[PDB]
């Protein structure tokens, strides 16, 4: 009926990580984020290139203005931290499932705070490398994160998948299993 | 310049207001410090409304916002205090600030505009039972509908013409985080050899509705 | 005048849309199920600017409102779908929660504005020093202000005349959940045995600035 | 010239404690409730009552309303249940401390959900139920509630107290001291 | 002949003291500085500000970069620093003196660095508050920095002064005499 | 009209090309670390011909610079080094670096130009002898020249009508900080009761030269 | 035919401008007096674009200088200011000045592009560990680059095949006075049985890029 | 790597050692130098010679322009002195040190005024006069000089040296250190 959106700019500098970040949001979906570390805008989808730029140092900057604030923001609340917010897990493939086609395996990592955690994929309980990716600390509607990892893979009968995700909030690393069920 | 996507500026903040802290306390747990802000704009119909909704975070609590519709900037905690008083007494900040609205929100999402608003992926449609030669109970009916943008979709099942609306489950709209979304409507029945189930699944990147039928 | 104060109308929810779930925290757990409903009236400057803010949870989860800026209900999480597609077909309760800021908002505020808004309590202020321990850190001054409303105060430090900046620490703004509100204001600075500090304080229950010395 | 002012009518049907409340809220503190049982409005200070009256059948109406809404919701996501959230604890004095001077404990119950908790004051080591009071579940900015429990004692340095609370998202009982400080 | 300016944008950030600049330099004269504390744009001259204007927060998002990039520096070159560097210091009228005719004293602080100094007026071997004024830390053509420090006085045989100058370069702080000579 | 001033625009660093150090001159001196950046718009006959050169300090050291004529950074020293590979290898950022020549130089030059550029104050001329003690013998004839704006003036000395090119001392050109100059041109002569000297003062800021005249 | 190198003329000063000074400085140090003048040819992309600049320095303070890019002298501090209005007011002179951007700058580059710009020495490298004392088994991994020109050169560190960045220190480019450079660039490691580190080093007198392989 | 370079031609007198010097500098480096003295024109490397000629007889005329205006500049500025700044010393070999392979220990005397310096190598700590060379004083990027003195050895773990600086700057000799390790 109506030509409702939303777009948001989320930021953050975080400590003792000295990890940084710069993104946009379209309905909920990332346009593009900028590498603190290469001073480079990498968009969502290499198509939107061709429709718009962004100039990644305005973004460094901002970021640089989110760690003086930061600091301030510790003096005044004299160095008191928070409790760790431990994330959900979820792995699902990302479309149907048929054998000896070609997938990609989802792992949704949600609710969480601060934004940092170690991602290990699984196959047959064997670390993976080949095929994995993932997007950057994305926001959601409150004040925790949201992040999703991606692993291609060959649907058999054979394998299983377990998709290990370990952050501070968690006792032990969390492991959530996924395999084929014709 | 209107290819330019144009980021909001943030503001730098002082001393004052210095808190005891507090906190919750973890002990074991690790220490961390976040400064967590997002910038959102609110579009409806395009830009004939909009309204700038800027949030700060500090660790996990929202301490202060910016409300394009009040104008100023309000805590929402003690901690944000300082930098309302503070921002809110610099009027060239605060005009700066209020046309953000104009600067950045109408601004970038005329440039989305072009290539976003209007991006349109046509779901693939499929349908399969599920629970077969191993569990007792009752059949189940999955409409699978996968790959398609943007997230508003209806998904419609029909038995022998007649369309159904009890048994119906879903996983709901699963964002899959590449711009694409996923979801399963399921329906409850027992399938049984002389029937034609249905499903019919409608979305703003179709035509006319799609159609997949289904036989045991 | 004894005004009646009137209440939100809440809609009733209909079927369709169900869900899977989703899986959270549980097992050993003791299930519980909640329906709760804020709704929030947001006053600036009194009547002159409302908004209406209607908040649907489930449990943990929000999942539906109403802005009345916006005019329509709108789902938060796919579990609202259902209520906000259903409520928003109903002409006439829209137009009825439509009214709301002003049969409802606009209409309470003004019953309230007779005794909660100009509702004001002095504060008892004092001063005197803490932490006996000369090995830990400095000294610290204390200017203790409890029991006022409303809220909104304003405590500075004064050491012989010329006002201090640096050095203060607070516990904040503390609500004690009976309409009245308390706060600790310290001054970390080295007590003199010819020094002359003052505490003031500004609160709308206080034609002038009341003040309160200190000295060693 | 800034008269900014919240109010909020929040309610409430849980179960299977088949617990229902209705309250109005004037920036953060409750002004009226209605007894779910007892179909009385309950003014927060009794001089309100003077200013101002509210039929407490809307507000029995409106539960019902959230009951008949729960059962809905309860089928709508399948009876699947949310963790338990427990709450926070502080105890501290409705005003400075003087020997000899009667006074009020205050026990802070913040950020839990659901909306039940059991607590118990002790003075010495020992339960208490006689100058003791309580608010119902006030709301907060998120989806989680705060409480107020009071207790009116005088002041000594031959005394100490503590507020026990339990939730169901506490493993064991929570206990918060309380003692004089010269 | 030939209309030849410069015009300079100098900013800095120390540590550990925590200090920052920002200003604006025409043919060596300072137009304007930024306060980082007071987030304020300074004239040097109050009638500038009715030919133009500039946005305060801006000179601060500037000195957060310098900031950042502090701190990138110190890391590095492992923290390694160098010889503070002693200034040299003059006192000298402002216009020809004139018994009985207000006037105004110069304390010319040169050649020095890092920018931090203390500075100390003397009349008559008294501490003066009243009546003096200064600049911020001015640029120089090389790395190091000026400064001027002013005290408005009536010239009187009977009176002599003093400018003290103190910086972590000085082994005993630096003090300059002056008095009137007919 | 709104004549706002634009900044310069600061790039971040990076990390790598660290380096080992050595005694520069720690040890019992305060260790201070410093990041100190000069951005310099020079203009020859206005806007007609415009140099931007950028330094950055590090501490005592000069470590890398833009040269507009250049057009990209250069590293003035090791630790520098890194930047400037960084920076030279950000297209975008270049390409905004070497328009400051216009959108900041230029642009601020023209703002600048309404009274700076233009900006006059009038010496004021005196001449006096000094070196007296008891019946007095003056060997030195001060022209003090004061309170002036621009610093470029001319000075010059004569007696009874025929200049004077030898004997001439000056404290130079000094600024006072406040926009100001002063000045004071001696000459070496032993004054006789029968002689006048003239003292002739030339500045931008008069239709036509200054002259005091002074005799015994 | 053996090419001729041409210098640049000085030129004689003047009297007048004659200044008092600054009191005194040291005293127990022994005086001196210097006259030094430097006359830098910068050349980018070779004789593309040529810049002359000259500085007068008279003990520690530049006071002078020609910048062939304004075409006239121009004064740093008042006792250049002499020179600069008496070499500015002698027109064949300048015409000379202005001219040895040709004669002097361009024509000696010619000569010494035969044997300077395109000077090659091969770097020498080599690589081994460091740290051994009576505690430690791993540390540092030192790549040892010298004797090689010119000094644009590139160390890389390799670790299995795939690259270090971090952790790597260096001694930065040394320059020996002789014509040769060198430098340490070391990797920041753990050395393990196990473990293939390698040093890749690039350099525009090497065809290609030079590694050396190194193993625990 | 566009073809870019400097050439530098530095040249100054000094008092009252009346020493005076012309060079050529190309990136940093010597190309040539004139003996006062000896009006010869000496090449930092042989070679250059079969690629260049620089008649001595410029070089001096341009010391006795020096040299004129150096008295000019003396009462110009009323015999006014300026500090000595002492020297930066340090001992390094020119390459890789091997037992028993001959190698060159280099001085690097840095950022200094007058150009003027008694360096003195010690092997064992006597006196080595053999072997010994050096530098004439070498121009930077601002008014301070520079210079190298060299020492052909032959490593061995038996030997220690030590390049000893005195300048007029320097309250007492200097004395760097140097001794085989690998
Ligand atoms: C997640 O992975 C990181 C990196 O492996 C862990 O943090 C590192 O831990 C090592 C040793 O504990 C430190 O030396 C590093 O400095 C740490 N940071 C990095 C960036 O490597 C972290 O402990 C892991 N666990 C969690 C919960 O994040
Ligand atoms: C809080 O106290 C109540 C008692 O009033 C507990 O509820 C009772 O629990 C017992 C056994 O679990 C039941 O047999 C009763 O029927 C319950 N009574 C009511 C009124 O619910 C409750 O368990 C306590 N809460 C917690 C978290 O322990
Ligand atoms: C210049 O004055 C400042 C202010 O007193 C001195 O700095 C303070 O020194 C004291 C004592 O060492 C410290 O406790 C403070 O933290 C310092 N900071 C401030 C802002 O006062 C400084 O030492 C004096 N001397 C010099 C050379 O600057
Ligand atoms: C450095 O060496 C020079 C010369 O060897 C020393 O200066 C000589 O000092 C003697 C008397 O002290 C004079 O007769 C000479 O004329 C001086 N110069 C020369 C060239 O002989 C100087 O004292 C030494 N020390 C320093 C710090 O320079
Ligand atoms: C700040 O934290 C420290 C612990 O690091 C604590 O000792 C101190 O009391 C805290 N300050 C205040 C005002 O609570
Ligand atoms: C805005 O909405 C109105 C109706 O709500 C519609 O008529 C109008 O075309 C919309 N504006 C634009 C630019 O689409
Ligand atoms: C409140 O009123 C003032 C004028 O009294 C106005 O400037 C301000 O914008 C108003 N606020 C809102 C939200 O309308
Ligand atoms: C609903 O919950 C029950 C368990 O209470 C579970 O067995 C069933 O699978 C769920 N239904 C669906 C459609 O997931
Ligand atoms: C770095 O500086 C520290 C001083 O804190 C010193 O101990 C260390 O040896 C230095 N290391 C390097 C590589 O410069
Ligand atoms: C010049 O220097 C001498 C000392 O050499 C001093 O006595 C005299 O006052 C100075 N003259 C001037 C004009 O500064
Ligand atoms: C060198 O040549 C290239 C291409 O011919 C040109 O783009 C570049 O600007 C030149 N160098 C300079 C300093 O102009
Ligand atoms: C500056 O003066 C020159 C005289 O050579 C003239 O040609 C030019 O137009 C002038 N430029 C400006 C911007 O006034």
């Amino acid at each position: 009926i109506k030509e409702e959106h939303t777009i948001i700019q989320a930021q953050f500098y975080l400590l003792p990580d000295k990890r940084g970040e710069f993104m946009f949001d379209f309905d909920g979906d990332e346009i593009f984020h900028v590498d603190i570390e290469k001073s480079e805008t990498i968009w969502r989808l290499e198509e939107f290139a061709k429709f718009a730029s962004f100039e990644a140092q305005g973004a460094l900057a901002n970021i640089a203005v989110n760690k003086a604030n930061l600091d301030v923001m510790k003096e005044r609340s004299n160095n008191t931290p928070d409790a760790n917010v431990a994330p959900e897990v979820t792995v699902l493939s990302r479309s149907p499932v048929n054998l000896g086609e070609p997938n990609i395996l989802i792992c949704f990592i949600d609710k969480f705070s601060p934004p940092v955690v170690n991602v290990t994929w699984l196959r047959n309980g064997r670390p993976v490398t080949e095929g994995v990716s993932e997007t950057v600390f994305l926001p959601r509607d409150d004040h925790l994160f949201r992040k999703f990892h991606y692993l291609t893979f060959l649907p058999s009968t054979d394998d299983f998948y377990d998709c290990e995700v370990d952050h501070w909030g968690l006792e032990e690393p969390l492991r959530k299993h996924w395999e084929f069920e014709e | 310049g209107k290819k330019v996507i144009t980021a909001f500026n943030e503001g730098l903040k002082g001393g004052g207001g210095s808190l005891v802290g507090g906190g919750s306390g973890g002990g074991g747990s690790r220490p961390w410090f976040l400064e967590y802000c997002k910038s959102e704009c609110h579009f409806y119909n395009g830009t004939q409304r909009v309204r700038l909704l800027v949030r700060y975070f500090y660790n996990l609590e929202e301490n202060l916002r910016f409300d394009s519709d009040v104008g100023e900037f309000r805590a929402v905690t003690e901690l944000g205090r300082p930098d309302a008083e503070n921002w809110n007494s610099q009027p060239e900040f605060l005009e700066q600030k209020r046309a953000e609205v104009d600067t950045v929100c109408r601004h970038n999402y005329e440039i989305f505009d072009n290539f976003l608003v209007p991006r349109r992926v046509e779901p693939t449609v499929t349908v399969y039972p599920t629970k077969t030669q191993p569990l007792e109970h009752h059949n189940l009916l999955v409409c699978s509908v996968s790959d398609f943008y943007p997230g508003n979709i209806e998904v419609r099942w029909f038995r022998n013409g007649k369309e159904e609306k009890t048994g119906i489950v879903s996983t709901g709209l699963v964002r899959n985080g590449d711009w694409t979304f996923q979801t399963l409507v399921m329906l409850e029945t027992v399938p049984q050899s002389g029937e034609v189930y249905t499903c019919q699944v409608e979305h703003p990147s179709l035509t006319d509705p799609v159609t997949v039928e289904w036989k045991a």
